[PDB]
């Protein structure tokens, strides 16, 4: 029946939601199901052809008052349920991409419409981040500031690097005593640990 | 009289006050245990020693007397933290004291806490002991009660409310009981002196320590070593136990799904099977099909359609061992079998009984036979029912039963018996000196593509998740090929029992891709691989 | 001792309320009385435990957790119900002192047990 | 956009942040009274006009900032003493349904001051650490009795601390919402 | 007006915005004044730095503490705008609406809402709706078998704490009646059940949102 | 801890039969039919006729209970939530007031039969229902010190009664029950029937009555108040004479007792 | 009950028994035969998103809904005897959603009373297992295999809250 493919597709949305929720660090949303979506759209095209043929028979006068009305109505419901399934799946993957855009601001699994969508949303984020309200780093940390000064140990040999506060030389397994407001970005990037 | 109160007070204050850093660990444990209706506490000896060594000294001198006092202290603390009724709580201990080997326990250790280890070899059924017990007095019909505790009692004779010499009886209608179990511990195999059979002990546990272990497991035990009545002035020893020590994730199935969409998965799985063996491509393909299997079906009129696969092989020793290793469930045997049951089953004798061979035992899994020609006479006829029906039925000497034989058979040898198998092939050899030299070098090394475990888990996943169906195009293709071969043979046999085998091979081939429908791609490879000859 | 009587009264109320069990008593009695004048059905009745739950929870849990104190008085009440209903006169010597009361049985929704 | 675990609730870090804005009494060891602090979210006069060993009142986060070094000492709140906690435990036992009238931030402030200011108390700390535990356990019993009255309409609570409410929030609200959904569906 | 009072108002707005189900109106004036103050304080810190260490430490960490709250607040509001985009657009399109969208949202929020709606519309319109028949091509359809527009759950349960009138004018508040021998109180009617409750000053409650919306707007209660 | 927060005729009869028995205390209201009047009166009359017949045959309380109890479900139901049954019972009693207030013999016979029916129905109650019904009627227990001072005499008085009436053959059981039993003090003239049988202890003109006895006081109060109401009902029989359609029914009802 | 909610999308696909009240041409594909009519008093199992409409639209509507097995009398008695021990996961994965949908459809009064008691009684043991934090696996695991998909979310969001508070405190 016409809803089986949608019932199969939505299970992938539930699966990827649970996989994403289990581990926030391991976000790689799986392959876009091009084939199942194509099959669903082909089914919708078949139903459209059936409705058009039924309209031709209605214009021919083939008991069109009762027979065409009920058959057309039942077909319309079948199309609407497929629309709901497709929109739900795409909306879930859109939400995951929106979550990733805020932190970042690789591509192979995304469909090309989604590939341009992510670029558009990154442009929107940097537009908000610029201009007025620039003084607060909207993409910054959401954990309240606990301490000014911390001790951080050097995890990866990135060599000498530049930062707005100054310059660091990340000699492997050396330790700094430095203010957190400087090294917050480098901790997020993963060069440093708090010990 | 006062000493019983001071000791209880001391242990009560122990539970209420022991912090390590910032958490009252035992108050938290005792609260968290009650919420899941677990009435016990797991104390650690080292913390008790750290808190106050005198309490540990008292506990070490006279365990049998002092353990109940600490238990009732646990109850008194348990009521405060949860009530503005509960049973008596069980104390459980952990320790790191030096293990005594089981062979060295002797008269110096009676009524001492002992830590030992071994292998559990037997387990009794559960039995009932009394804790609170009510009493009726026969003459005057007065009533009273008694509280038992299980440490090393009989009904009293001080009649009350003359009242007689032995007037008391039990009201089981208003009494409380607990569980009890017996176990046997055998000394460790790598500790026995040479040329002797291993020594063993018997032991007891109750309440939450019951039903915690099974036969054959190596364990560590903490318990009181004591004696009981059962020569002159001689008694048997035993131990009272106080402590014992002994489906897919999402990230797993993601790897299996990535493998499923590989365009060359069939080649990869064939290459991964017995990689040392040179050549023999179709043998490896057939073993893949045997491992994966078809799809079971049940019809409205009750007829039942088989899923298993059967293969025969006419170097060959290695492949059966590999199949044993890779398969989720596997049994290995030679043609004569492990007993007089042979392969299938037999009746033996004194009253008669029945036992099954290595076809009943492998039910639900795979079975591999090392030399099919050494099959016994009864098995030669019984394997017909074992393979066609997946059952074995016997009516002999008053026995009348039927046995399940749901399994896939692999076999090798070196006649009409070949008809039972879905595919038959003959092993082939090649004699490259480099191969032998490499094998010899590896042998000297020990003397001086997908891995097995991953492949086994993948096979399990595919068996659990999918069971595909034929498409109509495959049906037309197969029927046309069937009538074509029968007509060709007529003008110059194929039968329905082989068409239904080709269908199973087709389904097993479609199973690898996790495609819900089988297709002409699979039908072509099925008939291509059908060339046993 | 006094609690025994009240439980008999409460089960009598139950037997009067749910009338389908009176019909069972009477049908067994009249069937046995008919063929006696010429097989015999037992003096046993099966009650639905759900009816007893919906009638009185305290009696239901009493039956299901303390059977030794609740099953006997209910059986006594059933025997009283069957005895008060009309019966054949002039019983024989064996019938006069048979020591044979009616007996109960249960069905439905045991839950955890 | 916002993380999933912050859609409906405050994390304990935010609860600590909220509590830190309260005032607290201190003894400074240095005189600042005649640069100046020039704060923008608080009063600035108190810090600019400090005199050594003269009691004064400042926000808690600056107080902990000073106490990190030698320049300050923190006076404990008056409720955080053995006599008062004894009386509150007796109140808890006496009235088996009402909650005792402790301040809304008692757990958070106790577990901040025991870490940052262990040396400034008058009572022995190892007794306070026990009496706090007693109070929390009794309150947990009273909470566990209360969850049998979740209903379709409302509930009343009194003197329940902020952290205790935040601990329970997602359970109470969810179960109450589903009971509301079941009830209103029959009306419609 | 003072710098001390603005931060208390900011904390109030942040806490209320986190819990309530609907999108509350933007404080237009407070944000202007706060952001100007942040800029001036940053320049002052730079000037004093270029000119005892401890006062500078206090000033720096205070500015960090101030910026964090605003960051969290704006992120929460944008998250709400994501979920009710079609609802807000429908509210704006209604000519008879009692409130305009620009009253509710800030200018940056207006920009975000508009352009994000267009981006999301372009994604689904080409992918899915390009293939549907003309009867089902609408994205914000109300008439279908399932409503395509989401909106707030006005009956969500929320914790509250009763403050009373902010000025302490218990004698002036017209709604604030009095219970027997005790504190003043408010009264509210819950209409599905046809029942009343008395909300005494100082006591905590779990209450439906719509029943207490008006008192929340008047600052008679505060969300916990 | 957590915390949340005509019709009048039907309510009147629900109140009147909450206790499951009534002294028939209050004026009925609303309407019923004349067929209902006749039939309800005849049903109660049949039950009371059988009660008087059994008493004339000198049958015991248990025999009368065995005879009369099956008739409630047919004629005059008892222990019932039905408004119809409750109204039937109440109205039938009130009708037989007007039938049997006419003469001293009729008043005595009606009081005797109705009081015995009251006794029968009271026996059918549970002890909780009996306690609630007695308490609803606004009906002096002795102090523990007075019980202790008179304990020997009271126990000597009631010990035989405990054995025979409450089946407490064991003296131990009798002692425990007596320890748990309460006693009532009142003038001896109020319980004189128990005095004549020496079932109560007398001291200074007061009779000491255990709690498990004393139902005769309740039934005697019922009989006395019913007699006074019947005397009152007799005095305003001229107002009954305004409706001629009722007098043949009452004459028919009274004819079975004459 | 949002549009894009996955669980609501998935719950609507469960099938319910149905019976027809008119013969209709060409709709035999519901009976898995596109080339034939449907006939009156035929019985079929249809998904809820379709049966919810065909039961309403006219007069006599096209389809009548038969009482499904998941709301049978045996289930109700099992609920009312011991709600805590009940294996609702085996009965139906989405019980409390379909219950509310059915109550809305038919405006049942007694079923609501039963379901409210069931939810309230199971929430107690759910909170008990939520509160119990290690400083055990089998005792918790036996009960948590009998939770609905609806109840698992509440359990997870309660457990994480308690765990976060404990971690912050003892730190
Ligand atoms: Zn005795």
């Amino acid at each position: 029946m016409y809803g089986d493919l949608g019932n199969k597709l939505v299970l992938e949305a539930k699966r990827t939601k649970q996989l994403y929720a289990r581990s926030n660090q391991d976000v790689n949303l799986p392959m876009y199901h091009e084939d199942i979506i194509r099959n669903i759209l082909k089914e919708v095209s078949n139903l459209r052809k059936n409705t058009e043929y039924l309209k031709e028979q209605q214009q021919l006068g083939m008991l069109d008052d009762k027979v065409a009305k009920c058959q057309y109505f039942v077909t319309l419901l079948c199309m609407e349920r497929n629309k709901r399934c497709l929109l739900a799946y795409q909306r879930l993957r859109t939400d995951i991409l929106d979550s990733m855009a805020w932190n970042n601001n690789d591509t192979n699994n995304l469909s090309h419409q989604e590939q341009e969508y992510l670029k558009e949303y990154c442009d929107l984020i940097t537009d908000l981040k610029s201009g007025d309200l620039v003084d607060i780093d909207l993409s910054g940390s959401l954990v309240p500031p606990s301490d000014v000064f911390i001790d951080v140990r050097v995890l990866k040999d990135a060599g000498e690097i530049q930062t707005e506060y100054g310059v660091f030389n990340l000699i492997k397994d050396s330790q700094f005593f430095v203010r957190q407001s400087d090294v917050e970005r480098l901790i997020q990037q993963g060069y440093l640990q708090k010990i | 009289d006062d000493d019983n109160t001071e000791i209880i007070k001391s242990f009560k204050n122990f539970i209420l006050e022991f912090r390590l850093d910032s958490q009252f660990i035992y108050r938290d444990q005792l609260r968290n245990n009650i919420l899941v209706k677990n009435y016990s506490l797991t104390v650690n000896m080292e913390h008790l020693i750290g808190y106050n060594e005198d309490i540990y000294k008292k506990l070490s001198d006279e365990p049998s007397d002092i353990i109940p006092l600490f238990e009732t202290a646990i109850t008194q603390v348990a009521k405060r933290i949860s009530i503005l009724s509960l049973p008596t709580f069980q104390l459980i201990l952990n320790s790191n004291a030096n293990q005594i080997p089981l062979r060295d326990l002797d008269s110096e250790h009676v009524s001492k806490i002992v830590r030992l280890s071994g292998i559990i070899i037997s387990t009794s059924v559960l039995s009932s002991r009394a804790t609170y017990l009510s009493i009726m007095c026969r003459n005057c019909r007065h009533t009273t009660s008694i509280t038992i505790n299980n440490f090393n009692v009989s009904l009293p004779r001080s009649c009350l409310s003359n009242c007689g010499p032995d007037p008391y009886i039990i009201i089981h209608e208003s009494s409380k009981f607990i569980d009890q179990q017996f176990l046997k511990l055998q000394e460790i195999p790598e500790l026995v002196p040479v040329g002797e059979m291993p020594r063993n002990l018997t032991m007891t546990c109750d309440r939450y320590l019951t039903n915690k272990v099974i036969p054959g497991t190596r364990v560590t035990i903490v318990g009181i070593y004591s004696i009981y009545n059962s020569g002159v002035a001689i008694r048997t020893p035993y131990i009272k136990i106080l402590g014992i020590q002994s489906m897919f994730t999402e990230e797993e199935e993601e790897e299996f799904l990535q493998l499923s969409r590989n365009p060359k998965l069939y080649e990869i799985l064939t290459n991964s099977i017995a990689p040392s063996i040179f050549g023999n491509e179709d043998i490896k393909k057939a073993i893949v099909c045997l491992l994966m299997g078809g799809s079971k079906k049940i019809l409205p009129d009750g007829m039942r359609l088989r899923g298993d696969i059967n293969v025969l092989l006419l170097a060959k020793s290695q492949l059966l061992k590999f199949v044993e290793k890779v398969s989720p469930i596997a049994v290995y045997t030679s043609g004569k079998g492990s007993s007089a049951a042979g392969l299938t089953a037999s009746v033996q004798r004194r009253e008669f009984y029945l036992e099954g061979g290595a076809m009943v035992l492998a039910d639900g899994g795979v079975v591999c036979i090392d030399e099919f020609d050494k099959m016994r006479d009864e098995d030669r006829v019984a394997i017909h029912e074992a393979m066609e029906q997946q059952t074995i039925s016997i009516a002999k000497a008053g026995i009348t039963t039927v046995l399940n034989s749901r399994t896939s058979v692999l076999a090798a040898a070196n006649t009409t018996i070949l008809s039972r198998f879905d595919m038959i092939f003959i092993v082939k050899d090649d004699h490259n000196e480099e191969r032998d030299i490499s094998i010899a070098n590896h042998v000297i090394n020990i003397h001086t593509e997908i891995s097995i475990e991953k492949m086994k888990r993948y096979i399990t996943y595919c068996r659990l998740k999918c069971a595909p169906r034929l498409s109509p195009q495959a049906a037309e293709k197969l029927s046309s090929n069937f009538v074509t071969i029968r007509k060709q043979l007529l003008i110059n046999p194929i039968t329905i029992r082989q068409l239904e085998a080709i269908i199973r091979i087709t389904e097993s081939l479609a199973k690898l891709e996790l495609s819900p429908i089988a297709q002409e791609r699979h039908v072509d490879e099925a008939i291509r691989l059908f060339q046993a000859s | 001792d006094a609690v025994f009587g009240d439980r008999v009264r409460r089960f009598q109320e139950f037997l009067d309320t749910f009338t389908s069990y009176r019909d069972s008593v009477r049908s067994i009695q009249v069937y046995n009385s008919n063929n006696a004048a010429n097989n015999i059905l037992p003096h046993r009745i099966i009650i639905s435990l759900d009816d007893l739950r919906e009638f009185d929870r305290s009696f239901w849990s009493g039956i299901l957790v303390e059977p030794a104190y609740f099953i006997p008085p209910a059986e006594k009440a059933l025997t009283d119900l069957a005895d008060s209903m009309d019966d054949v006169p002039h019983p024989n010597a064996s019938a006069v002192s048979s020591r044979h009361p009616w007996k109960l049985s249960f069905k439905g929704s045991f839950g955890a047990h | 956009s916002l993380p999933a675990h912050l859609q409906q609730t405050f994390s304990p870090e935010e609860i600590q942040f909220i509590v830190e804005n309260e005032p607290i009494k201190i003894f400074p060891r240095i005189t600042t009274r005649q640069t100046r602090w020039q704060l923008i979210t608080t009063d600035d006069k108190a810090l600019n006009n400090m005199v050594a060993m003269r009691s004064t009142e400042v926000v808690l986060w600056i107080a902990l900032l000073l106490k990190q070094q030698s320049k300050c000492s923190i006076v404990a709140p008056q409720w955080l003493t053995t006599k008062e906690l004894d009386r509150k435990i007796q109140y808890e036992k006496t009235h088996p349904d009402r909650f005792s009238e402790l301040p809304w931030n008692w757990l958070v402030l106790a577990r901040i001051l025991f870490n940052k200011a262990k040396d400034d108390f008058h009572d022995p700390i190892h007794e306070l650490r026990g009496k706090i535990q007693d109070l929390r356990e009794i309150r947990q019993i009273k909470v566990l009795k209360g969850l049998k009255y979740l209903n379709e309409s409302h509930l009343q609570l009194d003197n329940l601390s902020l952290l205790e409410i935040n601990e329970l929030r997602p359970f109470i609200t969810e179960i109450m919402d589903k009971l509301r959904e079941i009830h209103t569906a029959s009306l419609t | 007006v003072s710098p001390q009072q603005d931060f208390s108002d900011l904390m109030k707005s942040w806490k209320n915005e986190r819990c309530s189900p609907e999108l509350l109106p933007y404080p237009h004036q407070l944000m202007k004044r706060l952001l100007n103050r942040i800029s001036m304080q940053s320049q002052l810190i730079e000037n004093i730095s270029m000119g005892s260490k401890l006062p500078l430490l206090c000033m720096e960490t205070e500015l960090e503490r101030l910026k964090f709250v605003i960051r969290s607040y704006i992120r929460c509001r944008l998250s709400k705008i994501d979920k009710f985009s079609l609802y807000l657009r429908q509210l704006n399109e209604d000519e008879n609406s009692l409130i305009s969208l620009t009253d509710l949202l800030s200018k940056d929020e207006i920009k975000y809402h508009d352009t994000h709606s267009l981006i999301w519309l372009k994604l689904v319109n080409d992918s899915i709706l390009k293939y549907m028949p003309e009867e089902l091509q609408a994205i914000n359809d109300t008439e279908g078998s399932v409503n395509m527009i989401d909106e707030p759950d006005w009956n969500k349960f929320v914790f509250i704490h009763v403050n009373g009138p902010p000025d302490g004018k218990w004698n002036e508040d017209p709604l604030l009646q009095e219970n027997e021998f005790g504190k003043p109180c408010y009264t509210v009617t819950i209409p599905d059940l046809k029942e009343e409750v008395e909300l005494t000053i100082g006591s905590i409650y779990v209450m439906r949102y719509e029943v207490i919306r008006d008192l929340l707007r008047d600052d008679k209660v505060a969300l916990i | 801890m957590f915390r949340q927060s005509s019709e009048e005729e039907k309510k009147l009869y629900a109140r009147l039969y909450e206790s499951k028995l009534s002294f028939y205390d209050l004026p009925p209201q609303g309407e019923i039919t004349l067929e209902q009047f006749e039939i309800w009166a005849i049903d109660r009359l049949k039950i009371l006729l059988e009660i008087e017949s059994c008493l004339s045959r000198n049958k015991s309380i248990k025999e009368i209970e065995t005879i009369i109890k099956p008739q409630f479900q047919k004629l005059l139901p008892f222990n019932t939530e039905s408004l119809e049954d409750r109204k039937k019972d109440y109205y039938s009693h009130f009708i037989l007031r007007l039938c049997f207030c006419r003469s001293k013999e009729l008043r005595e016979k009606f009081v005797r039969a109705e009081t015995f029916l009251f006794k029968i129905r009271f026996n059918m109650l549970t002890s909780t229902d009996q306690t609630k019904f007695v308490q609803s009627l606004d009906l002096q227990f002795i102090s523990n010190e007075e019980k202790a001072e008179l304990s020997h005499q009271l126990y000597q008085t009631v010990s035989a009664s405990l054995q025979f009436q409450l089946n407490l053959n064991e003296e131990h059981q009798r002692k425990q029950y007596f320890q748990q039993e309460k006693f009532i003090k009142l003038p001896f003239e109020n319980v004189i029937e128990l005095v004549g049988n020496r079932l109560v202890f007398l001291k200074d003109g007061y009779a000491y009555l255990p709690q498990f006895q004393q139902l005769n006081l309740l039934s005697n109060e019922f009989a006395s108040k019913l007699n006074q109401e019947l005397i009152k009902t007799y005095q305003y029989l001229p107002r009954l004479n305004e409706d001629d359609r009722l007098l043949p029914i009452l004459n028919h009802l009274s004819s079975g007792y004459t | 009950m949002g549009y894009y909610d996955i669980d609501d999308v998935l719950a609507d696909g469960t099938e319910f028994p149905c019976k027809f009240q008119y013969d209709i041409p060409g709709l035999g594909y519901l009976e898995n035969n596109p080339g034939r009519p449907i006939t009156k008093n035929t019985k079929l199992s249809l998904p809820l998103w379709l049966a919810r409409i065909l039961a309403i639209v006219g007069p006599v509507p096209f389809v009548e809904l038969l009482p499904p097995d998941m709301f049978s009398t045996k289930v109700m008695n099992a609920i009312k005897t011991d709600p805590v021990a009940l294996d609702l996961h085996s009965i139906n994965s989405h019980f409390f959603s379909l219950a509310i949908k059915w109550i809305m459809l038919f405006s049942e009064k007694e079923l609501a009373n039963v379901v409210s008691e069931l939810l309230l009684q199971r929430a107690q043991e759910l909170n008990h297992h939520a509160s119990s934090l290690s400083i055990t696996n089998i005792a918790t695991s036996t009960f948590l295999l009998k939770l609905e998909e609806m109840e698992k979310e509440i359990y997870k969001k309660s457990h994480e809250s308690y765990k976060d508070t404990k971690r912050w405190m003892f730190k």
